[PDB]
């Protein structure tokens, strides 16, 4: 039973700190790379994402 | 009719004067643009 | 012998140097002129030659 509890709280907070990936981006959070790129520059960023 | 510098700023998703005052293309611009020296017929 | 001015501690307006058409050329990469009036940063180093 508490494997159970276990694996899917592994689960989750794998898929948690996947958040902190950037994935190529030039920032992990969202909000900087929208508020210090134009539009036609921070698509690309954000694709990735 | 451009004269002078910046005459490459006719483009989409440029930035300069010309650009942002005088002429600015759409992001999803779909066409061809057209330029050549005319300053046997343009030469205040 | 290029040199190395750092700025820090200030509050610096940067819509003169981008409204200005003393400058030749003004390009960037990494953030967008426009909103650099809106940023903050820990330290900008003017490397001049």
């Amino acid at each position: 039973l508490q494997d159970v509890v276990n694996q899917n709280a592994q689960a989750l907070n794998t898929l948690v700190k996947q958040l902190s990936s950037n994935f190529g981006a030039i920032s992990s959070v969202l909000n900087d790379i929208l508020s210090r790129l134009d539009p036609p520059e921070a698509e690309v960023q954000i694709d990735r994402l | 009719v451009i004269r002078g510098d910046e005459v490459r700023q006719i483009a989409p998703g440029q930035t300069g004067k010309i650009a942002d005052y005088n002429y600015k293309l759409p992001d999803d611009f779909t066409g061809c643009v057209i330029a050549w020296n005319s300053n046997n017929l343009d030469s205040y | 012998a290029w040199n190395r001015k750092r700025i820090s501690n200030c509050v610096a307006d940067y819509s003169v140097l981008y409204n200005s058409a003393s400058f030749s050329t003004f390009k960037c990469y990494g953030v967008s002129p426009t909103k650099l009036n809106d940023l903050c940063f820990t330290n900008v180093y003017a490397d001049s030659f």
